[PDB]
């Protein structure tokens, strides 16, 4: 379920002559991919992911101090 | 019926 934008695809790089925008080129390969991967975990990974809210969750931990 | 032509609208 994750997901990321990579750009605008070049094909559109003339929509404009400037426009702020990241254009790259169409994906050259197949336009779905399966592949087997083998993850680690530790179970420490498992108490700081159960103990608080990580990473893009915990936005207000930016202010730092408490 | 020459009303067989196609315009575009990619950039």
């Amino acid at each position: 379920g994750a997901c990321k934008r990579v750009g605008r695809s070049d094909a559109y790089a003339t929509e404009f002559d400037l426009e702020a925008e990241e254009y790259v080129p169409i994906p050259k390969g197949e336009v779905h991919k399966k592949k087997e991967i083998v993850q680690d975990v530790t179970l420490h990974d498992l108490d700081v992911a159960n103990a608080r809210p990580q990473g893009g969750q915990d936005i207000i931990s930016m202010m730092g101090q408490l | 019926t020459n009303i067989e032509s196609a315009p575009s609208l990619a950039p």
